[PDB]
Protein backbone atom coordinates (compact mmCIF):
# COMPACT_ATOMS: atom_id res chain seq x y z
CA UNK A 1 0.00 0.00 0.00
CA UNK A 2 1.58 3.33 -1.13
CA UNK A 3 -1.35 6.03 0.21
CA UNK A 4 -2.34 4.10 3.30
CA UNK A 5 -0.27 4.93 6.47
CA UNK A 6 -2.61 4.29 9.17
CA UNK A 7 -1.91 0.09 10.30
CA UNK A 8 -5.39 -0.79 11.09
CA UNK A 9 -6.41 0.37 7.59
CA UNK A 10 -4.07 -1.16 5.52
CA UNK A 11 -4.68 -4.33 7.63
CA UNK A 12 -8.86 -4.03 7.06
CA UNK A 13 -7.91 -3.19 3.68
CA UNK A 14 -5.51 -6.49 3.43
CA UNK A 15 -8.35 -8.34 4.99
CA UNK A 16 -10.86 -7.34 1.92
CA UNK A 17 -8.31 -7.86 -0.53
CA UNK A 18 -7.89 -11.33 0.88
CA UNK A 19 -11.74 -12.01 1.23
CA UNK A 20 -12.38 -10.47 -2.40
CA UNK A 21 -9.91 -13.39 -3.47
CA UNK A 22 -12.31 -16.28 -3.06
CA UNK A 23 -14.67 -14.91 -5.42
CA UNK A 24 -13.06 -15.44 -8.27
CA UNK A 25 -16.02 -16.22 -11.13
CA UNK A 26 -17.32 -14.08 -14.08
CA UNK A 27 -20.10 -14.04 -15.96
CA UNK A 28 -20.63 -12.43 -19.63
CA UNK A 29 -24.33 -11.51 -21.60
CA UNK A 30 -25.91 -9.10 -23.72
CA UNK A 31 -29.33 -7.21 -22.58
CA UNK A 32 -31.71 -5.44 -24.99
CA UNK A 33 -31.64 -1.31 -24.73
CA UNK A 34 -34.14 -1.80 -22.04
CA UNK A 35 -31.88 -1.51 -18.94
CA UNK A 36 -30.01 1.15 -19.97
CA UNK A 37 -27.80 2.86 -17.26
CA UNK A 38 -25.86 -0.26 -16.10
CA UNK A 39 -21.90 1.19 -15.24
CA UNK A 40 -19.56 -0.81 -13.79
CA UNK A 41 -19.57 -1.58 -10.15
CA UNK A 42 -23.48 -2.22 -9.97
CA UNK A 43 -25.12 -4.07 -7.46
CA UNK A 44 -26.98 -6.90 -10.11
CA UNK A 45 -28.58 -10.16 -8.51
CA UNK A 46 -28.59 -12.83 -11.38
CA UNK A 47 -31.34 -15.86 -11.30
CA UNK A 48 -31.02 -18.16 -13.82
CA UNK A 49 -33.60 -21.71 -12.92
CA UNK A 50 -31.11 -24.09 -14.47
CA UNK A 51 -28.35 -23.65 -12.21
CA UNK A 52 -28.99 -23.09 -8.18
CA UNK A 53 -29.06 -19.38 -8.28
CA UNK A 54 -31.63 -17.45 -6.94
CA UNK A 55 -30.65 -13.43 -7.06
CA UNK A 56 -26.56 -14.58 -7.03
CA UNK A 57 -25.02 -11.26 -6.19
CA UNK A 58 -22.54 -9.72 -8.79
CA UNK A 59 -20.81 -6.14 -9.76
CA UNK A 60 -20.55 -4.94 -13.07
CA UNK A 61 -16.82 -5.39 -14.29
CA UNK A 62 -17.11 -4.63 -18.36
CA UNK A 63 -20.22 -2.56 -19.66
CA UNK A 64 -20.02 -1.82 -23.54
CA UNK A 65 -22.97 0.67 -25.48
CA UNK A 66 -23.70 -0.07 -29.01
CA UNK A 67 -25.31 2.02 -31.03
CA UNK A 68 -28.06 -0.44 -32.63
CA UNK A 69 -29.45 -0.79 -28.69
CA UNK A 70 -27.40 -3.89 -27.53
CA UNK A 71 -25.61 -3.84 -23.67
CA UNK A 72 -22.62 -6.08 -23.70
CA UNK A 73 -21.77 -7.09 -19.91
CA UNK A 74 -19.46 -9.16 -18.05
CA UNK A 75 -20.48 -9.01 -14.28
CA UNK A 76 -17.35 -10.11 -11.33
CA UNK A 77 -18.93 -12.19 -8.14
CA UNK A 78 -18.58 -11.23 -4.88
CA UNK A 79 -20.05 -12.06 -1.61
CA UNK A 80 -21.82 -10.12 1.69
CA UNK A 81 -18.52 -11.43 3.58
CA UNK A 82 -16.26 -9.04 1.83
CA UNK A 83 -18.12 -5.84 3.22
CA UNK A 84 -17.96 -6.95 7.09
CA UNK A 85 -14.81 -6.11 9.36
CA UNK A 86 -13.00 -8.71 11.20
CA UNK A 87 -12.17 -8.16 14.93
CA UNK A 88 -8.38 -6.99 15.43
CA UNK A 89 -6.15 -6.28 17.89
CA UNK A 90 -3.70 -3.25 18.47
CA UNK A 91 -0.05 -3.07 17.49
CA UNK A 92 0.38 0.31 19.59
CA UNK A 93 3.38 -1.60 21.58
CA UNK A 94 5.25 -2.67 18.73
CA UNK A 95 6.60 0.80 17.02
CA UNK A 96 10.18 1.23 16.65
CA UNK A 97 11.59 4.75 16.62
CA UNK A 98 14.69 5.68 14.54
CA UNK A 99 16.53 6.89 17.67
CA UNK A 100 20.10 6.14 15.90
CA UNK A 101 22.23 8.11 13.71
CA UNK A 102 22.96 10.85 16.58
CA UNK A 103 25.88 10.65 19.05
CA UNK A 104 25.02 10.09 22.64
CA UNK A 105 25.58 12.48 25.12
CA UNK A 106 27.94 11.13 27.74
CA UNK B 1 -35.71 13.67 -66.98
CA UNK B 2 -38.44 11.18 -68.03
CA UNK B 3 -37.69 7.41 -68.86
CA UNK B 4 -38.77 6.86 -72.31
CA UNK B 5 -42.13 5.18 -72.24
CA UNK B 6 -45.09 4.24 -74.48
CA UNK B 7 -46.78 7.76 -73.18
CA UNK B 8 -44.43 10.02 -74.21
CA UNK B 9 -42.86 7.83 -76.87
CA UNK B 10 -45.25 5.10 -78.69
CA UNK B 11 -43.56 5.34 -81.61
CA UNK B 12 -41.52 2.71 -79.73
CA UNK B 13 -43.33 -0.04 -78.50
CA UNK B 14 -40.48 -2.13 -77.61
CA UNK B 15 -39.74 0.66 -74.86
CA UNK B 16 -43.02 -0.54 -72.57
CA UNK B 17 -42.13 -1.88 -69.13
CA UNK B 18 -42.44 -5.70 -69.88
CA UNK B 19 -42.70 -6.16 -66.09
CA UNK B 20 -41.66 -3.48 -63.13
CA UNK B 21 -40.68 -4.30 -59.45
CA UNK B 22 -41.82 -2.18 -56.87
CA UNK B 23 -39.23 -2.94 -54.02
CA UNK B 24 -39.90 -2.06 -50.93
CA UNK B 25 -36.14 -1.14 -49.08
CA UNK B 26 -36.84 0.30 -45.16
CA UNK B 27 -33.43 -1.57 -43.67
CA UNK B 28 -34.27 -2.27 -40.20
CA UNK B 29 -31.99 -3.70 -36.90
CA UNK B 30 -34.02 -6.70 -36.07
CA UNK B 31 -33.38 -9.18 -32.78
CA UNK B 32 -35.40 -12.08 -31.74
CA UNK B 33 -35.02 -12.40 -28.15
CA UNK B 34 -35.05 -15.74 -26.63
CA UNK B 35 -38.09 -14.67 -24.56
CA UNK B 36 -40.25 -14.53 -28.40
CA UNK B 37 -40.50 -11.77 -28.68
CA UNK B 38 -39.05 -9.73 -31.93
CA UNK B 39 -37.82 -6.24 -31.23
CA UNK B 40 -37.09 -3.97 -34.53
CA UNK B 41 -35.08 -1.06 -34.78
CA UNK B 42 -35.41 1.45 -37.72
CA UNK B 43 -32.32 4.73 -38.54
CA UNK B 44 -32.05 4.34 -42.10
CA UNK B 45 -34.59 5.61 -44.52
CA UNK B 46 -36.60 4.19 -46.85
CA UNK B 47 -36.53 4.34 -50.75
CA UNK B 48 -38.77 2.76 -53.21
CA UNK B 49 -36.52 0.43 -55.37
CA UNK B 50 -37.78 -0.01 -59.20
CA UNK B 51 -36.48 -3.01 -61.58
CA UNK B 52 -37.08 -2.52 -65.20
CA UNK B 53 -37.42 -5.45 -67.49
CA UNK B 54 -37.37 -5.09 -71.37
CA UNK B 55 -38.34 -7.41 -74.51
CA UNK B 56 -35.93 -7.47 -77.71
CA UNK B 57 -35.09 -4.11 -78.89
CA UNK B 58 -34.94 -2.59 -82.31
CA UNK B 59 -32.27 -0.74 -83.62
CA UNK B 60 -34.16 2.59 -83.15
CA UNK B 61 -35.85 1.74 -79.95
CA UNK B 62 -32.38 0.92 -79.13
CA UNK B 63 -30.68 4.02 -80.06
CA UNK B 64 -33.41 6.41 -78.00
CA UNK B 65 -33.36 4.63 -75.01
CA UNK B 66 -29.34 4.53 -75.16
CA UNK B 67 -29.41 8.32 -76.34
CA UNK B 68 -31.65 9.03 -73.44
CA UNK B 69 -29.64 6.47 -70.86
CA UNK B 70 -25.98 8.57 -71.65
CA UNK B 71 -27.95 11.76 -71.75
CA UNK B 72 -28.63 11.11 -67.99
CA UNK B 73 -25.24 9.69 -67.20
CA UNK B 74 -23.47 12.91 -69.03
CA UNK B 75 -25.80 15.85 -67.26
CA UNK B 76 -25.90 13.39 -64.19
CA UNK B 77 -29.86 14.14 -63.62
CA UNK B 78 -32.66 12.21 -62.42
CA UNK B 79 -34.47 9.67 -64.64
CA UNK B 80 -38.08 10.13 -63.85
CA UNK B 81 -40.57 7.13 -63.90
CA UNK B 82 -43.88 6.69 -64.58
CA UNK B 83 -45.85 3.41 -63.33
CA UNK B 84 -49.51 3.11 -65.21
CA UNK B 85 -50.78 0.88 -62.47
CA UNK B 86 -50.94 4.05 -60.35
CA UNK B 87 -52.18 6.80 -62.39
CA UNK B 88 -55.79 6.04 -61.64
CA UNK B 89 -57.41 10.11 -61.22
CA UNK B 90 -59.20 10.03 -58.01
CA UNK B 91 -59.07 13.71 -56.39
CA UNK B 92 -59.48 16.60 -59.48
CA UNK B 93 -59.39 20.11 -58.77
CA UNK B 94 -56.72 22.97 -57.72
CA UNK B 95 -53.78 22.28 -55.14
CA UNK B 96 -53.04 25.57 -54.41
CA UNK B 97 -55.96 26.59 -52.40
CA UNK B 98 -55.94 24.12 -50.08
CA UNK B 99 -53.93 24.61 -47.08
CA UNK B 100 -51.11 21.75 -45.00
CA UNK B 101 -50.90 22.91 -41.40
CA UNK B 102 -46.90 23.67 -40.60
CA UNK B 103 -45.54 21.38 -38.00
CA UNK B 104 -46.22 18.01 -38.99
CA UNK B 105 -42.95 15.84 -38.76
CA UNK B 106 -44.96 12.36 -37.92
CA UNK B 107 -46.52 9.96 -40.54
CA UNK B 108 -49.41 11.53 -40.93
CA UNK B 109 -50.94 14.64 -42.78
CA UNK B 110 -53.85 16.29 -41.90
CA UNK B 111 -54.97 19.19 -44.62
CA UNK B 112 -57.94 21.56 -45.22
CA UNK B 113 -59.05 21.14 -48.77
CA UNK B 114 -61.54 23.77 -48.76
CA UNK B 115 -63.50 22.22 -50.55
CA UNK B 116 -61.88 22.91 -53.54
CA UNK B 117 -61.41 19.15 -54.62
CA UNK B 118 -63.54 16.68 -56.16
CA UNK B 119 -63.59 13.02 -55.03
CA UNK B 120 -61.38 11.47 -52.03
CA UNK B 121 -58.08 9.62 -52.73
CA UNK B 122 -58.28 5.61 -51.92
CA UNK B 123 -56.06 3.72 -50.09
CA UNK B 124 -52.90 2.06 -51.36
CA UNK B 125 -52.72 5.11 -53.65
CA UNK B 126 -49.43 7.06 -54.44
CA UNK B 127 -49.20 10.80 -52.71
CA UNK B 128 -46.55 13.02 -53.08
CA UNK B 129 -45.88 16.84 -51.79
CA UNK B 130 -45.12 19.78 -53.60
CA UNK B 131 -42.13 21.08 -52.34
CA UNK B 132 -39.66 17.06 -51.71
CA UNK B 133 -38.86 14.19 -54.46
CA UNK B 134 -40.34 11.82 -52.19
CA UNK B 135 -43.00 9.40 -53.09
CA UNK B 136 -45.59 8.33 -50.58
CA UNK B 137 -48.30 5.83 -50.00
CA UNK B 138 -51.43 6.19 -48.70
CA UNK B 139 -52.08 3.47 -46.30
CA UNK B 140 -55.40 4.97 -44.51
CA UNK B 141 -58.06 7.75 -45.16
CA UNK B 142 -61.14 9.47 -42.95
CA UNK B 143 -62.53 12.82 -44.49
CA UNK B 144 -64.15 14.44 -41.36
CA UNK B 145 -65.89 17.99 -43.43
CA UNK B 146 -63.05 19.94 -45.41
CA UNK B 147 -60.37 18.30 -43.38
CA UNK B 148 -58.35 15.03 -44.79
CA UNK B 149 -56.24 12.82 -42.44
CA UNK B 150 -54.29 10.87 -44.80
CA UNK B 151 -51.73 8.30 -43.35
CA UNK B 152 -48.64 8.11 -45.10
CA UNK B 153 -46.31 4.64 -45.40
CA UNK B 154 -42.50 6.47 -45.03
CA UNK B 155 -42.58 8.53 -42.17
CA UNK B 156 -42.06 12.72 -43.53
CA UNK B 157 -39.22 13.26 -44.87
CA UNK B 158 -39.49 16.65 -44.06
CA UNK B 159 -41.68 18.92 -41.61
CA UNK B 160 -44.16 20.43 -43.52
CA UNK B 161 -43.86 24.53 -43.47
CA UNK B 162 -47.11 25.71 -44.29
CA UNK B 163 -46.29 25.96 -47.56
CA UNK B 164 -46.06 22.55 -49.67
CA UNK B 165 -49.26 21.21 -52.04
CA UNK B 166 -50.15 17.82 -51.82
CA UNK B 167 -49.82 15.99 -54.89
CA UNK B 168 -52.26 13.09 -55.84
CA UNK B 169 -52.05 12.43 -59.72
CA UNK B 170 -48.47 12.77 -62.19
CA UNK B 171 -46.04 11.79 -59.64
CA UNK B 172 -43.23 10.61 -60.76
CA UNK B 173 -40.41 8.51 -59.18
CA UNK B 174 -37.01 10.99 -58.97
CA UNK B 175 -34.93 7.83 -59.60
CA UNK B 176 -31.31 7.33 -60.11
CA UNK B 177 -30.20 4.58 -62.19
CA UNK B 178 -27.86 1.67 -59.94
CA UNK B 179 -26.26 -0.82 -62.03
CA UNK B 180 -24.62 1.65 -64.18
CA UNK B 181 -21.35 0.88 -63.46
CA UNK B 182 -21.39 -2.38 -65.71
CA UNK B 183 -24.27 -1.28 -68.64
CA UNK B 184 -24.31 -2.97 -71.85
CA UNK B 185 -26.63 -4.97 -74.06
CA UNK B 186 -25.99 -7.23 -76.60
CA UNK B 187 -26.49 -7.14 -80.41
CA UNK B 188 -26.89 -10.63 -81.67
CA UNK B 189 -26.59 -11.42 -85.61
CA UNK B 190 -30.57 -11.20 -86.33
CA UNK B 191 -30.21 -7.44 -85.36
CA UNK B 192 -32.01 -7.13 -82.25
CA UNK B 193 -30.85 -5.80 -79.24
CA UNK B 194 -31.39 -8.00 -75.74
CA UNK B 195 -30.50 -7.68 -72.13
CA UNK B 196 -31.11 -4.78 -71.18
CA UNK B 197 -31.80 -3.87 -67.44
CA UNK B 198 -32.88 -0.74 -65.20
CA UNK B 199 -32.37 -1.03 -61.43
CA UNK B 200 -33.35 2.03 -60.62
CA UNK B 201 -33.35 3.54 -56.80
CA UNK B 202 -35.27 6.06 -55.27
CA UNK B 203 -32.57 9.26 -55.10
CA UNK B 204 -34.62 12.13 -53.38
Amino acid sequence: FANITNYYTARSYADRELKKSRYSRTLSFSVPYKFIGIEPNDPIAFTYERYGWKDKFFLVDEVENTRDGKINLVLQEYGEDVFINSEQVDNSGNDIPDISNNVLPP
Amino acid sequence: MRLPDPYTNPEYPGLGFESVNLVDNDPMIRDELPNGKVKEVKISAQYWGINISYPELFPDEYAFLDSRLLEYKRTGDYLDVLLPQYEAFRVRGDTKSVTIPAGQKGSQIILNTNGTLTGQPKAGDLFKLSTHPKVYKITNFSSSGNVWNISLYPDLFITTTGSEKPVFNGILFRTKLMNGDSFGSTLNNNGTYSGISLSLRESL
